[PDB]
RNA sequence: UUUGGCAUAGUUCC
């Protein structure tokens, strides 16, 4: 059935219990963004990192 | 803007401090080993 | 409110 709506679904759904695994790869580690930070040495553009 | 014979270096130019940069305990970089040693047998 | 570098290994995405 719909969740918002209660109406049945016109097509039957394949729904079971199914082995899931969460792997390392989260978002908290991968967010990154930059406006005028740190600089480096020898170019004097931006770090790497 | 280009005479042959200039192209026998008898005088090497010395690259600034802002090419070579200091290391910050004080490290020097190959092209100031690289210096020091041609300075070195230069003198000898 | 101040800034290390070289190398190697593994992983993600086409």
């Amino acid at each position: 059935y719909n969740g918002f709506t209660g109406r049945k679904i016109t097509s039957q759904i394949f729904i079971g219990p199914t082995y899931y695994q969460r792997l390392k790869h989260m978002v908290d580690d991968k967010i990154h963004s930059r406006a005028r930070g740190p600089i480096q040495i020898l170019n004097r553009q931006p770090m790497e990192g | 803007y280009a005479r042959p014979e200039w192209m026998i270096v008898t005088v090497l130019p010395v690259p600034p401090l802002s090419v070579r940069p200091a290391v910050v305990a004080r490290n020097q970089d190959d092209l100031t080993h690289k210096l020091a040693d041609i300075v070195k047998i230069n003198n000898q």
